[PDB]
């Protein structure tokens, strides 16, 4: 069965998000809050396809997602530490834990000094 | 933005 009728009864957003991130798709709490204000806290499959959509972000590039980190970057010298990227991560937006903020970084690289381009360009395949 | 990043990695925690 597809991932929508193995947990609909309707389906809820948090699990909407999950089917979102297997087929490849990056959801914010941004959307949840959209799909929730006019949908309520449950989709229906008609729903829930628009949800899907709406999580496409065709607008996600390497350009867009480094914005932040560049405003930690002074000298605009392209790297950030782990550490730096970890507080950033931790601390503004949807804030990851430290270990899942770690776990990206020590998946990206090995070495302290992080070039933030290249790890947000990693993440987006 | 930074939110954009956060999605992308919560993506890519499911295998």
């Amino acid at each position: 069965k597809d991932m929508f009728n193995t947990k609909s009864s309707k389906l809820r957003i948090e699990d909407a998000s999950h089917n979102a991130r297997k087929l490849g798709l990056a959801p914010s709490s941004t959307d949840e809050k959209k799909i929730r204000d006019l949908y309520g806290d449950s989709l229906t499959y008609e729903q829930y396809l628009e949800y899907l959509t709406m999580c496409v972000h065709d607008r996600d590039n390497m350009e867009e997602l480094i914005k932040m980190f560049s405003h930690f970057d002074n000298n605009s010298s392209g790297f950030l530490t782990k550490n730096q990227m970890k507080n950033i991560l931790t601390t503004w937006g949807d804030a990851l834990t430290e270990q899942e903020a770690n776990d990206a970084l020590n998946a990206f690289s090995s070495e302290d000094r992080i070039n933030y381009k290249l790890f947000c360009e990693d993440i987006l395949s | 933005s930074l939110m954009r990043v956060q999605a992308h990695i919560r993506k890519r925690m499911v295998a």
